[PDB]
């Protein structure tokens, strides 16, 4: 589980932009408020 | 669910964002489509299961 990858962000990286932060997602219709419905944490490992 | 009942959609729009902007669905999942995209789409017909 030691590698992962960002599975949402506000918007596209500029070249050679860097990004490490573990914010929860908001999508629509309620807030993430550190949890869920519309709301999401921002990184997924690939689990090999 | 052994005899499943099928809506055909066509000729028609529809606020698809409504489908999990409302809270009176338990879940939402997409495959292929983002849920997000919906509204911006376009089909030659929708099957709804």
């Amino acid at each position: 589980y030691n590698y992962l990858f960002r599975l949402f962000r506000k918007s596209n990286l500029k070249p050679f932009e860097r990004d490490i932060s573990t914010e929860i997602y908001q999508a629509g219709s309620t807030p993430c408020n550190g949890v869920g419905f519309n709301c999401y944490f921002p990184l997924q490992s690939y689990g090999f | 669910v052994y005899a499943w009942n099928r809506k055909r959609i066509s000729n028609c729009v529809a606020d698809y964002s409504v489908l999990y902007n409302s809270a009176s669905f338990s879940t939402f999942k997409c495959y292929g489509v983002s849920p997000t995209k919906l509204n911006d789409l376009c089909f030659t017909n929708v099957y709804a299961d």
